[PDB]
């Protein structure tokens, strides 16, 4: 068990795994020169959660632009995410995004596509 | 296998037979009979168990199968959704660049387009000692354009001037809106005497311009100020040597067309 | 087997007795003993036919786990190159975000970009220790060409200003609209010695301006006070500096530039 | 007419066209429920008039009672053309599996009739 | 004694005179089954015919083969042969516990053993 | 037999030139629909490969790649390694403009996994 806190840059998002609340958090744009070693410790965090109870994850997702292995990872969270749903674990996903950028929500939903777990597509009001 | 039943009943028949109860050899009979059904079972054991070793592999090819193919779509998947981020941020910075360096109305080329491409070809005139030449175009009396039929009829003016100007450039030549009704053509790696014609078709093409306005038709003149660029010399020096040269046009009567040149 | 064996020694023996011959069971015995040899070739045929496949399956399964890895690492790899791609599509996206921010009229940077930058130069004043130099410059008597000649014109004036001041600089230095009539230069990693010629290009730039109004042509002059970045201070003190630099330069006359 | 599944083979038996096609895999759990109507339909074709008879196989993995099967089949087709009855059979094979072709040299090492193994892309 | 040390295609046998255990380990898919298991059969019948101590082997083998599965059940017969003569004879066969369907396998080769068979997960 | 894609403003040009054996392109990938562009050049790849023995060449001119359109290009080099370790003469050249500081090392990417003549090179 443990809170882990990535503070964010200009280039990495700043993510923030809340243990007691089941809530990881992620905000920003996410170029990491090194993605696993942004990423490693996040999915492993993640792993650990799942494997130590049964308590609710909620994702709570205020990301902007993704690159390519940040989109890889993003798949890798989700895929852990719908095992966890299928064996019985509750377990959801709220993202959101400006209303004024309504190409976003049509990424997001590209990402939901293969979920069955509430996955939210949120704007900001 | 038709034959081999065929012979167990034919066998069947002889055991049977009472004539040949007793006889050497079928006791013989029946004991290789019964010998030949236990070899035939361990045959099809044999098989059977084959069978069940290649299902066991089977099975596991087909897991292995799935996977495989679950990565081909993680990776179709994944280049897709990248490539439409790549799309958004390409559209944003589409937009961006155009409204930094295009003029709105005109569509043209802006100032800061021009200053941009200015310095640029200076350097290219510094090494490798291809100059440009500079014409300042500005409109003669447009504000009786305006004053007479309003500043959205003179928009439409401008904008046709763009159009004409543009139409009779080659196509690295650079038309950019300068002011309110004031144009700079850039024409890049010409010299003064190559410049002669392509300045006055564009004049010709702003002068023949009739741009309709209701019940009227307005045609307009310009003044222009041209100067070829001078290796070792900012490109702001040569902006102010073709302006010049455009306020020795106007003092000098308008729809006219003056050239600077350097005395010794 | 054992049994088997001494059973069809005995069959064989017993099919080799002449008297037999031609008799049913005879016949029998033969036809049985036969069918197992062709049993026995058969079963040796099968079972090459069926190794034979099964190592065709086996490698297969082989290749397709190397396939399989390799899948692996492909996309890790097609993932690494795409990030670099977007990296540069990325600087592209900060450079014409940052040049979005000017000043309508003229062009330059405005004055959050000029505190934006003076507080850069700041922390590189104190990291590399190279300070830098702030002018800050002023057209003289701009209030009466706007009273003579209209704002629309003064503000022409000020376009062409930032024209010939930007075409005067070197590659690091900054021109920005600090507000009204009013423009801050920023000279970074220099120091007033150096300072001073490109000061003077910059004041040649504006004096030899010939601005058109109709069919008249305008002369204007630029005050300037210089100084340097005393370093740990605040850019704000540093300004301030430079400021009360040129409201000397205005009280010794027009076109002057004062260092402090 | 036997619909393939992704473990049983199809098979389609034209008495008309007189031809036996047969395609895929071949890993049957029953393998003499599904192979004995077929040698049922070679047999009862071979009796009822001298019309001849082509095998068209494009099978990919055969178990080890598939493969007798097949034997039995060919040994059919091979008393048929000891008698003069017009019997073939052509064996295709994706070119990049060379080892199947093999295999199916191996099943005709015994069979004196028309035997063909024939590439394809 | 009998030694053959394992390939990538072929299964580790060895075959204790002293101990009096025969031993074999991996999968089982040789090109010259005959080669590969003549020798084995042939150290069967001798140690079977030398004099009356036990037999017994200790199978860890994976896949197998048609012939190989064919050898296997020559040499179970054998074993049945000696078992049924008074010769003390058993095996036991380990395998992994999550593949499920080696065991099932085993027992079809132990169906007509009546010697100790024992199927051993580990 | 030929293979001519004109290139429109989001889409590379792409000419194969059969008995030349070149296969050539030139601009910015940004291919809304990744497969009908590239599975008709993979296609012609892959006829060329298998017709005969003549040599083939990729001059290569190209710009912005999205992520599709890397992959695609891999998959042509993979044909052409796999062509190359089984004795045909196959080559490339990837053309940049020498500003572009960090288009090499993208090329240099490219061509990590590559045993065959793989040529970056400054073109100003
Ligand atoms: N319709 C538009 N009018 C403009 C625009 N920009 C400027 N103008 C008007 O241009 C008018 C041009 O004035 P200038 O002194 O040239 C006056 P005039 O045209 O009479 O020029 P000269 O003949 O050259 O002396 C001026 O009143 C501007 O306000 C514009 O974008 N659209
Ligand atoms: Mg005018």
């Amino acid at each position: 068990m443990s809170d882990l806190h990535i503070p964010g840059t200009q280039s990495t998002p700043a993510i923030q795994g809340d243990w007691q609340a089941g809530r990881l958090s992620m905000q920003g744009d996410s170029y990491p020169e090194n993605s696993y070693e942004l990423f490693g410790q996040v999915i492993d965090w993640v792993e650990r959660f799942l494997a130590d109870g049964q308590r609710p994850l909620e994702l709570d997702l205020r990301l902007l632009y993704l690159n390519t292995s940040s989109i890889k990872a993003m798949m890798d969270i989700l895929d852990l995410l719908e095992e966890a749903h299928q064996g019985g674990r509750p377990v959801s996903l709220r993202w959101h995004y400006d209303r004024r950028n309504e190409r976003v929500a049509e990424l997001a939903e590209e990402f939901r596509e293969d979920c069955s777990f509430p996955f939210a597509i949120q704007a900001h009001d | 296998m038709s034959r081999e039943r065929e012979l167990d009943a034919w066998i069947d028949g002889l055991l049977a037979d009472p004539q040949f109860h007793g006889h050497p050899l079928h006791q013989a009979l029946a004991r290789l009979r019964q010998q030949s059904l236990e070899q035939l079972v361990r045959l099809e054991r044999i098989a059977r168990i084959s069978d069940g070793f290649q299902s066991m592999a089977r099975e596991q090819n087909l897991s292995l199968s799935e996977r495989y193919h679950k990565q081909l779509r993680r990776l179709e998947k994944v280049a897709r959704i990248s490539d439409r981020y790549q799309q958004m941020m390409r559209d944003l910075n589409l937009a961006l660049k155009e409204a930094s360096i295009r003029d709105p109305l005109t569509g043209l080329p802006n100032r800061r387009m021009l200053l941009e491409r200015l310095r640029e070809e200076n350097e290219r005139s510094q090494r490798h000692g291809q100059s440009y030449v500079l014409a300042m175009l500005d409109v003669d009396f447009f504000k009786q354009v305006n004053d007479t039929w309003g500043h959205d009829s003179g928009d439409r003016v401008l904008v046709e001037i763009a159009r004409a100007m543009e139409s009779e450039l080659r196509e690295y030549d650079l038309c950019g809106r300068w002011g309110g009704e004031e144009f700079l053509l850039l024409l890049p790696q010409t010299r003064l005497q190559d410049a002669g014609p392509v300045l006055e078709r564009v004049r010709d093409s702003v002068r023949t311009l009739a741009v309709r306005v209701g019940t009227e038709a307005l045609s307009v003149t310009a003044s222009v100020g041209v100067t070829e660029h001078r290796i070792g010399e900012t490109y702001s020096q040569t902006v102010n040597r073709a302006d010049a040269a455009l306020l020795d046009a106007k003092r000098s009567g308008r729809d006219k067309c003056v050239f600077a040149a350097l005395p010794p």
